[PDB]
């Protein structure tokens, strides 16, 4: 007689947020997932109105975007809230990917093997946004993909031509990417609702590693004021880049339209990529670079096969917290190298910095918790 | 008219005057034998870097 | 490590590998006509499958 | 198994539990063990008043650090009072896996 | 996983306070300021000393870039 | 194997955070782009609709047009009847042989700049450096005839033979028209064309702060208020003894 | 569009090598004619 308990859609939205048992010593790090679904709300609701007013081909495309910050009226305002809306889905998701990494929450095996789906399917999408505009690094940027997709020793020299509209730069290559960029921000949100659905199966990890079935609170009012404040402070920060500083992420180089008309300075895509850039650009083959870059990301998948520990968390393991904070320490140093030339200093530094974000996370990490467990006498 | 004479007092700041020293130094270098390309971009780069700095910090109160 | 050790574990996988071509080889004829793989259709003379 | 460094590695033990931090929680080792099905299984087969110990401590240390407080140090659990109530139920619970597993493949 | 399903628990009591009967900032620099001194003593040992390593590396790779381009 | 030189910082008019452009040193500076060059560059994003409010009112701009006539199009029995401009145009375009009347500049054509200092790394403290830092060749430097050594270029050897002067114009309210009052009025031109939305975001970023500076400490003061019935817990263990 | 319907192609680009429409300038000069193209649409009579 309850109705939000009886009503058969009104007690889908109970169990999900109001009466969901929660976890009383959750952390400011545990913000960062309804965070990814604001960031992603975001980018559909004004990627609506670039699609609008669109035209993707090889005479107009750079001047289809000059069209909206000048003319289209509210378009100064709703293009940079893309472009640096996406700068914020990316800082949200490593966070986010940090996070369980080191509080083990990872050993949520359906949960974790969801997110590296989405982790993919969001990087995949960026690239084929980033050349939507049709300048610099545009070309020079998606013309270093394809050499090592051609590599592909069968398939491959079909496969690109197939995504290339049909043969080269043209007209109809920008109706290929922009339909691979229309479409697959919707898959990520079909795959949000099942990756929340394998969750609420255990409920949430804490930072002590301990179930906490003996102290549970309900989630509103508790955590749902808590994201509310949360969201609140993502919304001062963006519209402070947006308003004080558009143009702080990203490239000049960009501005200069596109055409094989002379090799550019440099070659660097955004921020975010910067980490993967280097890693492929210090491998002199591009068969060997097109595998290490998918051995990148595709590494997550073997961290519950690696886990060697008794805990299950990070907090009380002291020799394991230094190593988690020296693979944050190597990939700002990728981001950086990424966006130097390929120069003398630039190339041993780039090239040991690769060989160490894999020997972190296969050697000697499952070794350092074997050596903590000894320490402990079991 | 007012870039010529604030340009004039920034170069003999000693910063400036050892910039512009050995870039003519090197002057009776070059046309000295046949046997070089030794070039003076490198000498009158530190000459021009040394200089434009002290006049972004001038210039602007003489205008507008 | 003896996580999956045992003779039971490829007695099993014993009998299926007759049938695990049924992984492979099915994987194979999978990707005949959902790509177009151009010069593999010339591993018969029966493909003429594109006018 | 070195005789030569039976105090000094004793040493490296006693500095480890001080850097680790469940104590000053007020929390036993066999507190932190992660929960497979092997420890589940332990931890149903414990006396009444051991159980009902280690409840109320993962309670206590769960809500100080929702405050992010610790303990006093006079109350923090000393290392050489450590008790391992865990360990003997958990070795058995493990040998009978390992009996059903042997039977299966002879 | 509803709430009176959870687990088992005996002997325990807790006391608790309306929020209109207590203030909402309590000890706020009395307290707080000696306790984030505190955490972030305890911390400053194991997250610190990477991120040196970085800046070392950072100042000798930009340096010896120069230092080849002049003559 | 040469090293490069970059701009120094000028201490622009707007600069800071809050600072709006001065409307005076743009109407000043569409004239350093108006009959100085338009000779070598085009601005094809620039419209004389979008010069009113700026820096004219509208009758000043409906009075140019009419110094440029352009090609309109057709009719029946005339084939492409002319006009001067309307105040609706990109007014005109310089040299013919579009992206080859570099034989006209030998060799290397000059670019657009209605983009020009968001394209560059420097903003509009490179246009100013480059157009007011010409030099003399230094020695052991060759140059290929129809090069001028500028030593804020990237290749080191410009065809760009010096545009200005002194006086090679003179305003309309009364200004020495010397070399440095040049190039600051049109490099307070050249960034309005990049973005003409400077002056809109800077007051809409004033009431975004003072807002934030409201709905913050409020929300912070709910949050606290259900979250004091947890922080104020106690907790005790009686076991029968 | 008409190879293959009724014509070969030889047989089709005479057709279009027969009319004379005005193509766009060239560089020194202006508004030139230069005849069919083999991809031509069919020639308006009217200006207007
Ligand atoms: C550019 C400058 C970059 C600066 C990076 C420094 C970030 C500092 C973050 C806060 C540091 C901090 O507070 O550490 C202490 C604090 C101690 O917490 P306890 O749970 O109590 O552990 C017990 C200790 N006895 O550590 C933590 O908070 C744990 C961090 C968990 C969240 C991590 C979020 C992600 C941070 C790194 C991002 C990069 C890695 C992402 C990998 C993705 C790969 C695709
Ligand atoms: C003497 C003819 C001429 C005049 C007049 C002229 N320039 Fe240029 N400019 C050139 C040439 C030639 C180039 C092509 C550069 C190249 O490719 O070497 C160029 C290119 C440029 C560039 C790009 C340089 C770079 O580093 O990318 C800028 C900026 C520029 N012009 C600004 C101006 C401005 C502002 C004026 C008006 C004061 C002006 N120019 C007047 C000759 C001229
Ligand atoms: C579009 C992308 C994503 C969205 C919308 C999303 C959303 C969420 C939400 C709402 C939660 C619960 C609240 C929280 O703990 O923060 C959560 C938890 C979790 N997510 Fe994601 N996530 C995304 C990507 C990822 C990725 C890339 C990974 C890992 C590779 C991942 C793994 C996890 C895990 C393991 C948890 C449970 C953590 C715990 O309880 O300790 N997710 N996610
Ligand atoms: C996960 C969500 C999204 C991400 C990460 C993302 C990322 C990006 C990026 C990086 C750009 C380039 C902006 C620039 O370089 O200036 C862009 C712009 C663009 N996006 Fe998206 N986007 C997302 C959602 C969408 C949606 C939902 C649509 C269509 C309905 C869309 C279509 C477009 C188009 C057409 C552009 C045109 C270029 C421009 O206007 O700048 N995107 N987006
Ligand atoms: C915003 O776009 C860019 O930064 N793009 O692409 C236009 C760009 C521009 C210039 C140079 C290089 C790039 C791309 O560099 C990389 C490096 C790794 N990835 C990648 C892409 C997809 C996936 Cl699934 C995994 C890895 N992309």
């Amino acid at each position: 007689t309850n109705i939000r308990k009886s009503h058969p859609l009104m007690k889908i939205i109970n169990n999900a947020f109001i009466d969901l048992p929660a976890p009383s010593n959750i952390s400011s790090w545990w913000n960062f997932g309804s965070l990814l679904g604001i960031c992603l709300i975001l980018q559909i609701l004004t990627g609506l109105f670039l699609a609008m007013h669109y035209t993707s081909d090889t005479t107009t495309a750079f001047s289809s975007v000059t069209h909206i910050c000048r003319d289209v009226n509210y378009g100064w305002v709703i293009r940079y809230l893309h472009a640096n809306g996406a700068s914020m889905f990316f800082i949200c998701l490593f966070i986010h990917v940090g996070r369980g990494l080191y509080y083990g929450s990872y050993m949520f095996l359906e949960t974790w093997n969801i997110g590296v789906v989405l982790l993919f399917t969001v990087m995949a999408t960026a690239f084929m946004g980033y050349v939507l505009p049709w300048g610099q690094m545009s070309f020079w940027g998606a013309t270093v993909i394809t050499n090592l997709l051609s590599a592909i020793p069968y398939i491959g020299t079909d496969l690109v031509e197939w995504i290339w509209g049909g043969f080269s730069v043209d007209k109809a290559t920008l109706t290929r990417f922009f339909a691979f960029h229309f479409i697959l921000p919707f898959i990520i949100t079909a795959l949000a609702a099942v990756h929340l659905l394998f969750l609420h199966e255990t409920g949430s990890n804490n930072p002590t590693g301990i179930s906490s079935d003996m102290d549970k609170i309900p989630f509103h009012p508790y955590y749902t004021i808590k994201d509310i404040l949360g969201a609140l402070f993502m919304m001062l920060i963006l519209l402070i880049l947006v308003l004080f500083s558009p143009d702080l992420l990203g490239d000049p180089d960009n501005y200069t339209p596109a055409n094989p008309l002379n090799t550019p300075p440099h070659i660097k895509p955004e921020w975010y990529f910067l980490f993967a850039y280097a890693i492929l650009r210090s491998i002199p083959n591009k068969l060997g670079g097109v595998l290490a870059l998918v051995a990148s990301i595709l590494i997550l998948i073997l961290m519950p096969m690696l886990h060697t520990s008794k805990q299950r968390s990070m907090m009380f393991r002291p020799l394991s917290q230094c190593l988690f904070w020296m693979l944050v320490a190597d990939l700002i140093t990728l981001t950086w190298i990424g966006g130097q030339p390929v120069e003398h200093p630039f190339i041993i530094i780039g090239q040991l910095a690769s060989i160490l974000y894999f020997l972190i996370i296969l050697v000697l990490m499952p070794i350092t918790s074997i050596i903590e467990n000894n320490l402990l006498k079991w | 008219d007012p870039l010529t004479t604030v340009r004039e007092q920034c170069e003999q700041i000693e910063k400036c005057i050892k910039a512009r020293e050995r870039l003519e130094l090197c002057d009776q270098r070059v046309s000295s034998r046949s046997q070089t390309e030794e070039d003076c971009t490198e000498e009158l780069f530190d000459f021009l870097h040394a200089r434009d700095h002290c006049v972004a910090h001038k210039l602007f109160n003489s205008l507008k | 490590l003896s996580r999956f050790l045992g003779p039971r574990y490829r007695e099993l996988a014993r009998n299926w590998i007759p049938t695990a071509s049924m992984w492979g080889a099915v994987g194979a004829v999978g990707l005949v006509w959902a790509t177009d793989w151009r010069l593999i259709l010339d591993w018969v003379p029966y493909i003429n499958g594109k006018f | 198994a070195v005789a030569a460094s039976s105090k000094w590695l004793e040493g490296i033990r006693k500095w480890y539990y001080n850097a680790a931090g469940f104590n000053k929680l007020g929390l036993m080792r066999d507190d932190t063990i992660y929960e497979d099905d092997d420890v589940k299984e332990a931890i149903r087969r414990l006396p009444e008043n051991l159980y009902n110990d280690r409840v109320f401590r993962i309670k206590r240390a769960l809500d100080l650090t929702m405050r992010q407080q610790i303990l006093p140090k006079e109350q923090w659990t000393k290392y050489e009072e450590d008790k391992f109530y865990l360990e003997p139920y958990l070795k058995e619970v493990i040998r009978e896996r390992k009996e059903r597993e042997e039977w299966a493949k002879k | 996983r509803e709430f009176g399903h959870l687990t088992r628990m005996r002997h325990v009591i807790t006391y608790s306070l309306s929020p209109f009967e207590q203030r909402a900032f309590p000890h706020y620099f009395t307290k707080g300021i000696p306790n984030v001194l505190r955490r972030t003593r305890a911390c400053i040992l194991r997250v610190a000393p990477p991120f040196v390593v970085f800046y070392l590396v950072y100042t000798w790779g930009t340096q010896e870039f120069e230092k080849s381009k002049r003559k | 194997t040469d090293l490069e030189l970059h701009a120094p910082s000028y201490p622009w008019s707007h600069r800071g955070l809050l600072s709006s452009l001065d409307h005076t040193s743009i109407r000043r500076g569409f004239q350093v782009y108006k009959q100085v060059c338009s000779s070598c560059h085009s601005m094809d994003y620039v419209a004389y609709r979008h010069l009113v409010g700026v820096c004219y009112t509208e009758e000043e701009a409906k009075a140019l047009a009419e110094e440029v006539e352009v090609q309109d199009g057709p009719n029946e029995d005339g084939e492409m009847f002319m006009r001067p401009g309307k105040l609706s145009d990109y007014f005109p375009k310089p040299y013919p042989n579009p992206e080859a009347a570099r034989a006209a500049n030998n060799g290397a054509l000059p670019p657009d700049l209605s983009y020009i200092v968001r394209a560059r790394h420097g903003g509009e403290d490179y246009v100013f450096s480059l157009l007011t830092g010409y030099c003399e060749p230094p020695t052991g430097v060759s140059l290929r005839e129809g090069l001028y050594f500028n030593p804020y270029f990237p290749g080191q050897a410009i065809a760009m033979a010096p545009p200005i002067y002194n006086e090679v114009l003179e305003f309309d309210d009364g200004t020495p028209a010397t070399m440095s009052q040049v190039a600051k009025d049109v490099c307070t031109f050249l960034r309005w064309a990049s973005e003409p939305e400077h002056d809109h975001r800077k007051r809409m970023g004033l009431k975004m702060l003072m807002m934030m500076g409201l709905l913050l400490p409020l929300v912070y003061a709910m949050k606290r208020h259900k979250w004091s019935v947890l922080k104020s817990r106690k907790l005790a263990y009686r076991p029968p003894k």
